[PDB]
């Protein structure tokens, strides 16, 4: 950790071999705070198709496996494609992952009925600091590469 | 400037491998360092002290 | 690895002290040889206190409570109500958190409940009319303690509400090396449960110890009785000598016991200010560790302070040695020039701290 | 030898598109 | 086979929910 | 033969440290941006920046 | 040395995230996600809003 | 003249007198680790994001 407002640059490459003809400089940035945890979240759309269609009421599948989840998602937000909204009214007992839903206005079968949400994620506890002087060649220190 | 002060005599004992005391001199810089032991220290590319 | 201390000796302040430095500390051989050794409830309630008011701390209780391993955390402040255990007041608890308030990511509002005084502990005017006012001195600007609820011993009932909105990067240097002329005397007289009469015979009585002085007396009576009274009866008062001229501030409190007589109480509170003032230079003993410990805490500057050479007993030294083991700062005193007073100032190098855990 | 390119050169930075 | 997969199943889902709980 | 700083008297009160850092290591480059007080910017005129 | 234990241990990690950089991401992960794709009964032990 | 224990071996071995050895104190919250929050935009002559 720093005090904020310490600025920084950032460098993907060190080692001389892989220095290439390109700037070196790769990210600039400042430091705005110190923090032991954080709650980076990234979206999660569940994908559903519906079977049969009564006006606004209409009946989706491959949203959910079972049962089991649509007691969960009751009452959700849901969109389709075309941008009608709609909701999670209930769980059909058979088979086992469908569920009623109504909608602002009747929807068509080849629409795609999506639900938004936000899933978790997690920053590495990774730390390699450069050592470079401790290097017989200090000039090729290399550690985890590149996806590419 | 750079200077090993380990005895030799350890370093045959128990092989180079072990770890060494080093003095260090030079100019300092910026705001006072505290005359008391125990200050944490940063060295570029070797680490902190 | 660990800075070592030994019993439950100035426990609230190693704790305080290793928040601000951020150094782990262990605390060991905590009443060992006491039929009951280890760590009373109260001292396991501060360190939840301070759990809840940071992040990242880690705390170690031994199995048989002896010894204590604390490794600090960034102070992050917020919303939260704490229970304080009868064993102790609220002034036990609130006194420490004025250390922590100024320097958190998020201001302090914390709701305090339990007895609200007591013989040995600072009590609410004391905190509002005593300490509070040298942070203020130090750059805190914006601190207050509400009493929502007075409780008197034994039962209490008390609650007061701590907020200090003042968020400070570090304490202001100090320049005090010179007596403050005390321009009026106040202080307030309250009571629970009890008749009016009791709150007038304690103003009288302070008054006649005090009827003899050059400035103002004007002593405030805050009767409580009904819902807001607490659950016990009590009384007791806190005499304040200010100084206008500097916003300094002389205080001394105690509170009565049950079939004592109000009269003698305001009579020995008024003869305790007239010690604490004699004793004092700049500020009074009840007021000078927190006042030592925001100047190390300070810029990377000399502050100086006047102290009279009555101050320096027992609990001066401990207080400088505990900081030196965690700060390794060194308090400097030297000889006044003056021949009229044995005064000495204090002259103490901050460490150059700074509030990170404040967003920009 | 690594010689800058012409976008480091000329430093023409962020510009609309001009006819 | 298959149920008593089935009845491990909802067992870890009541633990899941007993631990949110 | 110059290695590492050296240090010199440039006047009567004033004194310079010289230290020439190592053109093809960047990690040289980003702690002597942080200690060097002045920098000198060699650079080739006829081969350009 | 000390140092090369340090720098084995961070050879193992980097292999570690290696993999898993190369490894395929999991269905949490992978953007539009159907009932077929994930196991089944996954939504339930998750904590989604 | 400051004198440091348990040094990397490495360091004494492989010294280079050209490179600079450079120290610098560390302010306590240097030493604590976790999660850092920054404003961070890509260099403008990097060629890829």
């Amino acid at each position: 950790l720093c005090s904020p407002n310490t600025p920084f640059c950032g460098v993907q490459i060190v080692a001389n071999s892989d220095t290439g003809n390109g700037f070196r400089i790769a990210a600039t940035g400042i430091v705005e705070e110190i923090d032991v945890n954080i709650e980076i979240v990234k979206k999660l759309k569940l994908v559903g198709f519906p079977y049969k269609i009564f006006k606004n009421t209409a009946f989706i599948k491959d949203m959910f496996s079972s049962a089991m989840e649509v007691a969960r998602f009751e009452g959700a937000q849901i969109k389709t494609v075309s941008g009608i909204r709609g909701e999670i009214k209930r769980a059909l007992s058979k088979p086992e992952g469908h569920y009623r839903a109504a909608f602002e206005d009747k929807i068509l079968m080849s629409d795609i009925v999506i639900l938004r949400s936000w899933y978790p994620v997690r920053v590495k506890k990774f730390y390699n600091p450069v050592t470079s002087l401790l290097l017989k060649e200090k000039t090729e220190w290399k550690g985890l590469r590149l996806t590419g | 400037r750079f200077t090993d002060l380990t005895h030799p005599e350890l370093i045959e004992t128990q092989g180079l491998q072990i770890d060494r005391k080093v003095a260090i001199y030079g100019y300092l810089h910026g705001t006072p360092l505290p005359s008391a032991p125990g200050t944490r220290v940063h060295i570029a590319g070797v680490g902190d002290f | 690895k660990y800075t070592t201390f030994q019993g439950s000796q100035n426990f609230r302040l190693r704790i305080v002290l290793a928040t601000l430095s951020g150094k782990p500390i262990k605390i060991e051989k905590i009443r060992s040889g006491d039929l009951n050794p280890g760590l009373k409830d109260y001292e396991v309630s501060f360190l939840r206190l301070i759990e809840s008011v940071t992040n990242g701390s880690v705390i170690e209780i031994s199995y048989t409570g002896t010894t204590v391993i604390y490794r600090p955390g960034i102070i992050v402040g917020g919303a939260s109500t704490h229970i304080c255990p009868s064993s102790k007041p609220v002034g036990y608890f609130v006194e420490p958190m004025l250390y922590l308030a100024p320097f958190s990511k998020k201001k302090f509002s914390i709701l305090f409940k339990g007895i609200t005084a007591s013989h040995n502990d600072a009590g609410i005017e004391a905190i509002k009319w005593g300490l509070m006012p040298v942070m203020e001195k130090f750059g805190v600007r914006e601190c207050a303690l509400h009493t929502l609820k007075r409780g008197s011993p034994p039962l209490g009932g008390g609650e007061v509400h701590l907020v200090v909105d003042s968020l400070i990067a570090q304490p202001i240097t100090m320049h005090e090396i010179d007596r403050p002329i005390i321009s009026s005397i106040t202080g307030v007289a309250y009571s629970t449960r009890v008749s009016p009469s009791l709150v007038n015979r304690m103003i009288d009585g302070a008054k006649k110890v005090l009827k003899n002085l050059q400035c103002e007396v004007n002593i405030t009576a805050d009767v409580w009785r009904g819902e807001n009274s607490g659950k016990s009866p009590g009384w007791g008062i806190t005499l304040v000598a200010q100084s206008k001229q500097k916003g300094w501030s002389y205080f001394a409190e105690d509170i009565g016991d049950a079939g004592s007589i109000p009269e003698e109480l305001g009579e020995k509170v008024a003869c305790q200010l007239l010690e604490e003032i004699s004793k004092s230079a700049a500020v009074g003993r009840n007021q000078l560790p927190l006042a030592i410990v925001y100047m190390v805490i300070g810029k990377e500057d000399i502050g100086r302070l006047r102290i009279n050479k009555e101050q320096i007993d027992e609990r001066f030294i401990i207080l400088l040695r505990d900081i030196k083991k965690i700060f390794n700062t060194e308090v400097f005193l030297k000889p006044v020039d003056e021949a009229d007073n044995e005064d000495m100032i204090a002259t103490i190098k901050g460490i150059g701290f700074t509030n990170t855990s404040k967003k920009i | 030898k690594r010689a800058i390119n012409y976008q480091i050169l000329k430093n023409k930075g962020l510009t609309p598109k001009r006819n | 086979t298959l149920a008593n997969n089935v009845e491990s199943k909802l067992r870890d889902d009541l633990e899941r929910l007993k631990k949110i709980r | 033969d110059i290695q590492g700083p050296i240090t010199v008297v440039s006047g009567k009160h004033r004194r310079l440290t010289f230290l020439e850092c190592p053109a093809d290591d960047l990690n040289a480059m980003i702690d002597i941006a942080k200690i060097a007080d002045l920098v000198l910017l060699l650079i080739d005129g006829n081969f350009g920046f | 040395s000390s140092f090369e234990k340090q720098q084995i241990e961070i050879r193992k990690q980097i292999e570690q995230l290696e993999n898993e950089a190369v490894a395929e991401k999991k269905w949490s992960l992978k953007g539009e996600v159907k009932a077929k794709d994930r196991p089944e009964d996954a939504l339930l032990t998750e904590e989604l809003e | 003249r400051i004198v440091f224990e348990k040094v990397p071996m490495e360091f004494v071995k492989n010294f280079n007198p050209k490179f600079p050895i450079v120290m610098g104190g560390l302010l306590p919250t240097e030493i604590k680790f976790g999660i850092v929050k920054a404003r961070l935009r890509r260099h403008r002559w990097h060629k890829k994001i």
